[PDB]
């Protein structure tokens, strides 16, 4: 396949903010609930 | 007798006819001695073989239904 | 475009039908767990908005406004064939549940069919009657397709309206019936089989008588010509689907099994 | 115009674009649940301390992968997307019918989610056999709103197949037979055969459930005259069809990505193709007692559902050797999806062999009911459905988005993802021979170590879902058009641009004989 | 042709309808009602109804359909 | 005993449109295979569009699986890449 | 209705941290949504 | 019973198991082939730089794909069928023994000559004796002749359960209703072990199976001592 | 009865804009927002009796 440049380049430093939001969405709130299965 | 033997008539894996024929035939056969008064000792085969294979939850609840007028088998 | 075929207008049907299964089903589990009819009589109501408005605007886009071209109608065609086919697949299930019971009676039952306990009807009574009925309105919905293919506007109404007052009278006999039988849908695996099998039966009897009254009133309206009447085909297709799960019924349970 | 297009869409692609988002959100929580198994079988013990809980986690699990997550994306994503593309078609046959098989989803979905959160759920197993899952083992609503769920699921597939099979047989250029059709699109009419016929009969079987639970009815209920043995008969009778319908648009996947990385305008050996599949589906109905050689059937019924379930590897077969077959002599292009590609042929293969070793009711009396049966269906369902959508995913996102996905990410999500899956499931071969029961949630001691792997694995196939958002994140985020693709002669759908435009096909391709 | 097809409705089939409405309606008289038997395999209540005292069937015929306990 | 309308009174929109191309032995919605030429540069294949390029399928030989596809463009008679026969775009 | 690419989908990606959020919000309520039933189910 | 690290099957108690034993090696061997001939074909289709894109003839191949694999077949067919009708052979127990399962626990009935039964619970976690098995271990086990020929029978007095001894080769589902039968022959004393297998609720990973084979002289005095 | 199709073929087909479900007048509209009104206000009414029957 080809492609047109990106019309709005995802920056090393822009990847690395994305994958750390995906990453926490995933895992905080499973944390925060088997975290405190003891409570429940 | 040590148990109730091979019955060509029943020989899958799903016995339940075997132990209701059985139940049956001894109680089916009772009823013919007790009727003349007759022997129920000439039923002994039916009732060993009954007893050696039915579930005493399953002999314990169609004799209460004997009992009770609601055994829907023709004895 | 320079195809035959149907880009539909975009339709909040499919949306309001979605929602009306929801509403019946929780309304369903709403009457059975926490005894109340509210959510349930909701959803019947809005599966009923949603049928009428729906084949209404099916109407529109055919005898109004042209959108079924012969390429659409064998779309259609093929859509109600296989339709039908689904639901002969369904009714499969129900005759496997009956035929497991009957073949195999458990000792519960006596050890035969019918159970100890069950007096059944007699085949030769009102089943017999409620067969002579179908079969007959077979015959007379034959008669209206051939009055319509002909041209004849009074010959299709009369077998159409014959054809109807037969349903009905079925129905009536059905129920009739199922308020006379001494056995009930708690009588054991043969009150299931009988009243699950002929009740859904009798359910799409009255789809059927339904779907030939749309019909009735459609010819009425002067919607069919003599070459085009899917919505007609379709209507008598599932009416012969209806008497032919009869004819199975008649011969495995009301007659086989008594 | 927003609710116009997106809840009353009569739009083959957009509703295709619906089905991929439900089926991606359904996946997370099919996930979620995976994981919540694998925790409480992570060490020995009780993590839940409640084992109710944990069986309805179990059942959850199989019923979201299956009906919100596999079928969704296959038929109603892929399907709708691709069918009409592949034949020159405007949109499918029923394009208003189309949109209610889609908003039958949530409403099924949260059906499931209902019965999860009333009472103590359906701790049931996903195939709800009585008398577990009748009213006096599982009183109360959670088993009806499971019923329900499937009703609503069931409906929207009847129709869903009505559509695609009418689509495929009606709408095709008037010059192209059949034999003409890509085997994409065989493997969609198959499947939609399959559902039209399968579905009808389970929706038989749960609804007798529902009779037995609320109408006093005893079709599975001994004091009646009834019989539990029944509701598995209806029950498998749809639930062998619909292992091949999980699996058999991921055999149209597979043929397609296969050809197009290998650099050949057509598939190997295209008619044996299209036999294999039907073959497939025909005696897909003919075996599904193979579900039931330990509840006491007859040693012959046991010797034919042996026998007939052992035929399907030769079509089968037919197919894995030609996808090799296809590979053979091509210009090999090591992109991702052809990546997904390799592990499914390899993986697929595992996992029907060791549906080979059950099918030997001999055996299966000492490996039904263990990992042993879980190790055959992740292998051959879950990595094959899961490995077939992912490969589908990023071969076809750049069509269906316009956006190019960045390739060397995709192939670290790929790599992750087969680490992961092998790490989960092939232990549990061991966990099954060695005879750990399945629907546990707690194991004699002896069988701590492959749990312990098992549950370590589920955690790296967790990283592969998570950076897969990402690279979807990244892709939308950075805007790469696409310009061109390759082999457009073999491949229609692509010839209409990047995304293609709403309508298209309004004139239609021409065709000659 | 509908000539054919209307002649088989008068001549056939409306006939066979009248015959088995008159053969029902000669059999139609109450049937004496069977001894009631408490059967176990009968008058299943695993649920009440969710009408009337839950103890009812749909149709219920106090005539004809006995209640677990009995005749009404 | 008549008053059932005709297609011919009564058919509208798209329905009635191909009921009349068809008595003219017109084809505008494309309902039929078109019959190929030899498909030689002299005898090209005459492919109609309302518009200056259309989506040819070339089936090169009977019973075929596999189509060949390609946008034709108005002016000169293009070849399918898979067997050269020749097509020409007739607006 | 608007085409081409970021046009033919229900979510915009016109703003790629607002998509960042819309992502998260979407594949994160799925994923927590078990753990939730979990735990509703422990807290009965 | 499984031991750790344990990769294959419980060491066989019973002649059938010894022959599922040997038909597992049998049909694993094929298994392992099949596999490792896909794998290598993918890496030789994968590893030329050599191409052939034209149209391939499929016919005479197709041949080879569907013969072969029948063969193989009924390779796997024939001895998994003769174990099969093995299994069903017609042979003369001299004892029956009744299972019922219930939520969440056996009982057991001897019910050929005296009408004894008892209840058979696993043993808590927080009550094992020193060296017991964690939840395996019954309250009271299924004593049982060896080297004799026994008749089981299965059955449920509430839901489907499923009595299984993995080292004897069995597996027979409760049903409640139907009584099913199986044969169980011990070539050797000691204590087979097994778990419910059909899913029964909240306690189905906790109602274990506990045969105990002893010489008949022992089987016995034990029936005897039980009067 | 008279045949007044063609009347009905005038009014569905008017290049009004209108789509299908609205064409034939104001009684569509009444009608669509019935529908609606009991679909959305019914679901609602479904999220409240989930809500109430998750707890004992
Ligand atoms: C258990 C139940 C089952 C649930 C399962 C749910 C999963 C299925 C999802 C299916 C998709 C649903 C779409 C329906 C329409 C959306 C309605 C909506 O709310 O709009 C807001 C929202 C878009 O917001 P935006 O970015 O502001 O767009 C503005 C408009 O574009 C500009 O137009 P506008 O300005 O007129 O209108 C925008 C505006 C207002 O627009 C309107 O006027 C619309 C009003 C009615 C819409 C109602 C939608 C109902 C959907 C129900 C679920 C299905 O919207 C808002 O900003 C506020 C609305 C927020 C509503 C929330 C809906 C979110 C989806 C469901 C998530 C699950 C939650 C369950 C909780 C579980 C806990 C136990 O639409 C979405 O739902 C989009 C999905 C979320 C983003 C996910 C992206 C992931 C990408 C992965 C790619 C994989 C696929 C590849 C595709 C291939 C490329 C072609
Ligand atoms: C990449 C991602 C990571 C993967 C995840 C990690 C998995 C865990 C690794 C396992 C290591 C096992 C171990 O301790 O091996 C030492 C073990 C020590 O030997 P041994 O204890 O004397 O065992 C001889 C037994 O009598 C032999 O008799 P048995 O009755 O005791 O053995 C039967 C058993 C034991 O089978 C095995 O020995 C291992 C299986 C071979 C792995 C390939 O295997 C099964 O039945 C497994 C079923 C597999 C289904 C089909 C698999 C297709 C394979 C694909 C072919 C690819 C070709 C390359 O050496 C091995 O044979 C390797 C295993
Ligand atoms: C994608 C889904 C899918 C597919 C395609 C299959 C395919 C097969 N499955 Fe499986 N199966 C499941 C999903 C699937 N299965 C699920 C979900 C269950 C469990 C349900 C539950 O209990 O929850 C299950 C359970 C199940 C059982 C019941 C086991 C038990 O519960 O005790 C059996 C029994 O025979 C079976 C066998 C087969 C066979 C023989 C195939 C065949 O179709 C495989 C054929 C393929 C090959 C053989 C490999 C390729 C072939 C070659 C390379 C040619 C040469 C090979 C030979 C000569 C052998 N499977
Ligand atoms: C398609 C079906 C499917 C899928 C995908 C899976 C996926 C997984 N399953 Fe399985 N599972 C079943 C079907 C499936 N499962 C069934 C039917 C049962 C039996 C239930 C019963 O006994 O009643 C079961 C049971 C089962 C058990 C046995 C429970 C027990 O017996 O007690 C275990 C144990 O580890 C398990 C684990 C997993 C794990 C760790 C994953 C995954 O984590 C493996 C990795 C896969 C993914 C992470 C999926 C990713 C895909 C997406 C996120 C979609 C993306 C979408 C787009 C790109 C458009 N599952
Ligand atoms: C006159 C001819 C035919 C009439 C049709 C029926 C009338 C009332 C109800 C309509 C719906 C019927 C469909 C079939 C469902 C089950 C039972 C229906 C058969 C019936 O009507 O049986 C009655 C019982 O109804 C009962 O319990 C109560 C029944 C009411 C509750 C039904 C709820 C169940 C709904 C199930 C939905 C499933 C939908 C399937 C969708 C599948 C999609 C894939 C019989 O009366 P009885 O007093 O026991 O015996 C007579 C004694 N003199
Ligand atoms: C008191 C009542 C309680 C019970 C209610 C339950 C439902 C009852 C509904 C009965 C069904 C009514 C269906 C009416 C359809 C009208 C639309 C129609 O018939 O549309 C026709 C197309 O057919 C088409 O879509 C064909 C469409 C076919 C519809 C198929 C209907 C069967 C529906 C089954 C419903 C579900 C049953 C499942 C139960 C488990 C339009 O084309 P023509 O006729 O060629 O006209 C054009 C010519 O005029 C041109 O010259
Ligand atoms: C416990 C309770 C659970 C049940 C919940 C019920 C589920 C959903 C609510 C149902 C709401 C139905 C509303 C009407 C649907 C009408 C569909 C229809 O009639 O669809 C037609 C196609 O299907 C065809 O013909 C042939 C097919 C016609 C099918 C009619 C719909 C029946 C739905 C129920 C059947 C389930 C199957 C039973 C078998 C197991 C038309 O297709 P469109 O794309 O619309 O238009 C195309 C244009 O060219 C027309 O001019
Ligand atoms: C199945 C997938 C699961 C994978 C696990 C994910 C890896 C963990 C992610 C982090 O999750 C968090 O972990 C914190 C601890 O590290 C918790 O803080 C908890 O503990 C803190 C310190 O121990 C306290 O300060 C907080 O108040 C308290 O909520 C917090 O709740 C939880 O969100
Ligand atoms: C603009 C839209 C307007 C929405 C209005 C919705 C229509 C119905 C609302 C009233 O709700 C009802 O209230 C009754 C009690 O007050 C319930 O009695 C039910 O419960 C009884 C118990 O006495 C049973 O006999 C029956 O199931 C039944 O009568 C009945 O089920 C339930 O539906
Ligand atoms: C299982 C993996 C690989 C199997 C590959 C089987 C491929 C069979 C190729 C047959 O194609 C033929 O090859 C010949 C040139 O060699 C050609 O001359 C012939 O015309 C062509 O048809
Ligand atoms: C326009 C969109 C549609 C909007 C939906 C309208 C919502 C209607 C709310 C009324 O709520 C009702 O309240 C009844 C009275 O409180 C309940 O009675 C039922 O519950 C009672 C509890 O006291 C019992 O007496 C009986 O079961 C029964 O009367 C009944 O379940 C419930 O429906
Ligand atoms: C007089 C009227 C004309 C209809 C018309 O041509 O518009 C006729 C034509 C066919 C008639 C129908 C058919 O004869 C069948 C029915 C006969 C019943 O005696 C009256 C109702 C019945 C349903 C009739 C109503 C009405 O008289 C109809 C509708
Ligand atoms: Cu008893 Cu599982
Ligand atoms: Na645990
Ligand atoms: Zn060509």
């Amino acid at each position: 396949i080809t492609a047109k440049p990106a019309k709005t380049p995802t920056s090393p430093k822009e990847q690395a903010i994305g994958l750390s939001v995906t990453f926490l969405s995933f895992l905080l709130p499973a944390g925060w609930v088997l975290y405190h299965l003891d409570n429940y | 007798y040590q148990t109730a033997p091979f019955d060509s008539r029943f020989p899958n894996q799903n016995q339940t006819r075997n132990c209701w024929q059985n139940y049956l035939d001894f109680h089916r056969c009772e009823k013919a001695m007790t009727a003349k008064g007759g022997d129920v000792s000439v039923c002994e085969w039916y009732r060993r073989v009954y007893k050696s294979l039915c579930p005493i939850s399953w002999v314990s609840t169609w004799d209460d239904r004997r009992a009770e007028g609601t055994f829907p088998g023709k004895i | 475009q320079t195809h035959a075929y149907h880009m539909v207008n975009p339709s909040p049907w499919p949306l309001t039908g979605a929602l009306s299964a929801l509403l019946m089903t929780s309304g369903l589990t709403m009457w059975f767990h926490f005894n109340s009819m509210t959510l349930l009589m909701i959803g019947l109501t809005t599966n009923m908005l949603t049928m009428y408005q729906w084949w209404r605007d099916v109407i529109r886009e055919s005898t109004f406004q042209g959108h079924h071209t012969p390429a659409v109608q064998k779309g259609l065609r093929y859509g109600m064939i296989l339709f039908i086919i689904s639901e002969v697949l369904f009714f499969t299930g129900f005759f496997w549940a009956f035929y497991h019971s009957s073949l195999a009676p458990t000792p519960e039952l006596g050890g035969c069919w019918p159970p100890t306990g069950i007096h059944p009807l007699n085949p030769l009574e009102v089943p017999l009657l409620n067969t002579s009925v179908l079969l007959a309105s077979g015959v007379s919905i034959t008669w209206a397709h051939h009055s319509l293919m002909e041209g004849d506007r009074k010959h299709m109404l009369q077998a159409l309206f014959i054809t109807i007052t037969l349903g009905v009278y079925f129905t009536l006999l059905q129920a009739s019936e199922y308020y006379e039988a001494p056995f009930t849908i708690s009588d054991g695996v043969y009150g299931s089989t009988f009243f699950v099998a002929t009740g859904f039966h009798g359910l799409h009897v009255i789809i059927g008588s339904t779907f030939l009254i749309v019909c009735f009133f459609r010819q009425l309206k002067f919607h069919f010509t003599s070459n085009h009447h899917f919505g007609f085909e379709a209507a008598a297709w599932y009416w012969h689907f209806v008497d032919v799960v009869w004819l199975f019924l008649y011969v495995s349970i009301y007659w086989w099994g008594s | 115009m927003f609710i116009n297009r997106w809840l009353f869409s009569t739009n083959h692609k957009d509703i295709g674009t619906l089905y991929l988002l439900f089926g991606a959100w359904a996946g997370m929580v099919g996930t979620a649940l995976s994981l919540l198994i694998r925790a409480e079988l992570g060490q020995p013990g009780t993590l839940l301390g409640d084992d109710q809980i944990y069986n309805v986690v179990v059942t959850a699990h199989a019923f979201v992968m299956i009906f919100f997550m596999v079928m969704p994306i296959m038929i109603g994503g892929f399907g709708n997307w691709l069918v009409p593309l592949m034949i020159g078609a405007p949109d499918m046959a029923f394009p208003r019918m189309n949109n209610m098989s889609f908003w039958l989803l949530p409403p099924s979905f949260l059906l499931l989610l209902a019965s999860s959160m009333v009472e103590a759920g359906a701790g049931t197993g996903w195939t709800v056999y009585p008398p577990l899952a009748g009213n006096l083992a599982h009183a109360g609503a959670s088993v009806d709103l499971t019923i329900f769920s499937l009703h609503l699921a069931g409906v929207s597939s009847i129709l869903g197949a009505i559509n695609f099979i009418t689509t495929i047989i009606n709408m095709k250029p008037p010059a192209m037979s059949q034999y003409q059709t890509p085997l994409f699109v065989w493997s969609v009419m198959i499947t939609a055969v399959l559902l039209l016929l399968s579905l009808p009969v389970l929706a038989a079987g749960i609804t007798m459930l529902l009779t037995d639970r609320n109408l006093n009815t005893t079709f599975f209920d001994p004091a009646g005259g009834g019989d539990p043995i029944l509701y598995q008969h209806l029950f498998w009778f749809f639930g062998h069809p619909e292992v091949y319908i999980l699996i058999l648009p991921g055999f149209g996947m597979i043929s397609h990505i296969v050809t197009y990385y290998s650099g050949k305008k057509e598939p190997f050996g295209y008619m044996g193709m299209v036999w294999a599949m039907m073959s497939i589906g025909f005696l897909g109905f003919i075996v599904w007692a193979h579900h039931m050689f330990t509840v006491g059937m007859d040693v012959d019924t046991r010797a034919y559902f042996t026998s007939a379930t052992m035929i399907i590897a030769i079509p089968t077969g037919v197919k894995v050797f030609s996808w090799l077959a296809t590979l053979h002599g091509g210009n090999i292009k090591w992109s991702p999806a052809m990546m997904w590609a390799l592990g499914f042929i390899f993986l697929f293969t595992v996992g029907g062999l060791t549906g080979i070793v059950l099918a030997n009711s001999s055996l299966d009396i000492v490996l039904h009911d263990t990992y042993y049966v879980v190790a055959h269906f992740h292998y051959v369902l879950s990595m094959g459905a899961v490995f077939a959508i992912m490969g589908g995913f990023v071969h076809w996102f750049p069509l269906f988005s316009g956006y190019t996905l960045n390739d060397t990410w995709a192939k670290i999500h790929f790599a992750i993802m087969f680490v992961g899956v092998n790490m989960t499931f092939f232990p549990q071969h061991f966990l099954g021979l060695s005879g750990m029961p399945r629907r546990y949630s707690d194991y004699p001691d002896a069988y701590t170590m492959w749990n312990t792997i098992s549950s370590m694995g589920s955690f790296i196939s967790l990283t592969a879902v998570m950076l897969m958002v990402f690279i979807i994140w990244e892709a939308f985020a950075s805007k790469r058009e696409v310009l061109t693709v390759d082999l457009t002669t073999t491949n229609l759908e692509w010839l209409n641009g990047c995304p293609p435009p709403y309508h298209t096909f309004e004139e239609p391709t021409y065709v000659n004989l | 042709g509908a000539r054919t097809w209307r002649f088989l409705t008068f001549g056939l089939a409306l006939p066979s309808v009248a015959l088995c409405t008159l053969n029902s309606w000669l059999h139609s008289g109450h049937r004496e009602r069977p001894a009631f038997i408490p059967y176990h395999h009968l008058r299943i209540r695993t649920k009440p109804f969710s009408w009337g005292d839950g103890n009812h069937t749909f149709f219920h015929n106090p005539r004809v359909n006995p209640l677990p306990t009995g005749y009404e | 005993g008549g008053g059932v309308p005709t297609d011919e009174e009564q058919a509208t929109g798209l329905e009635r449109e191909v009921m009349l191309a068809a008595r003219k032995g017109q084809d505008p919605y494309n309902i039929l295979a078109p019959k190929a030429t030899s498909g030689t540069k002299e005898d090209p294949n005459l492919v109609p569009s309302i518009t200056n390029k259309r989506i040819v399928g070339c089936i090169c030989e009977e019973d075929n699986s596999t189509v060949i596809w390609f946008w034709l463009h108005k002016g000169e008679a293009q070849r399918c890449p898979s067997c050269g026969t020749h097509y020409k775009l007739v607006p | 209705y608007e085409e081409g690419p970021g046009k033919n989908i229900p979510f915009s990606v016109e703003n790629k941290w607002r998509l960042l959020a819309m992502m998260t919000l979407f594949f994160g309520s799925g994923f927590a949504a078990p753990f939730f039933i979990v735990r509703h189910q422990l807290l009965k | 019973m499984a031991y750790p690290m344990q990769l294959g099957f419980q060491d066989a108690t019973s002649p059938i198991m010894e022959e599922l034993l040997h038909f597992h090696d049998h049909t694993l061997m094929i298994v392992f082939l099949i596999s490792s001939l896909v794998l290598y074909i993918i890496s030789l289709m994968l590893t030329t730089k050599l191409t052939h894109t034209s149209t391939m003839d499929a016919q005479e191949v197709e041949t080879i794909w569907t013969i072969l694999p029948a063969i193989i077949l009924i390779l796997i067919a024939l001895p998994s069928l003769r174990i099969l009708y093995m299994m069903d052979e017609i042979n003369n127990p001299s004892l029956t023994v009744k299972t019922m399962g219930h939520q969440w626990y056996w009982s057991y009935e001897y019910t050929d000559y005296e009408d004894l039964s008892f209840d058979s619970y696993m043993i808590p976690t927080s009550e094992l004796k020193p060296g017991e098995l964690r939840l395996l271990e019954v309250d009271n086990r299924v004593v049982l002749p060896m080297e004799m020929t026994i008749r089981m029978l299965v059955s449920s007095e509430d839901v489907l359960h499923s009595w299984a001894v993995p080292s004897l080769g069995l597996k027979t589902d409760a049903i409640p209703g139907r009584l099913n039968q199986t044969t169980l022959m011990s070539s050797r004393p000691g204590l087979y072990y097994g778990q419910c297998s059909e899913i029964c609720g909240s306690n189905h990973s906790f109602m274990p199976i506990v045969l105990e084979l002893v010489p008949l002289k022992y089987f016995e005095k034990w029936s005897a001592s039980m009067l | 009865f008279e045949n007044r199709v063609a009347e009905k073929q005038k009014l569905f087909q008017e290049d009004n804009g209108l789509p299908v479900h609205l064409k034939g007048g104001a009684t569509d509209n009444i009608l669509y927002r019935v529908t609606m009104t009991l679909c959305l206000g019914g679901t609602l009414y479904s999220l409240y009796c989930l809500g109430w029957a998750s707890f004992p």
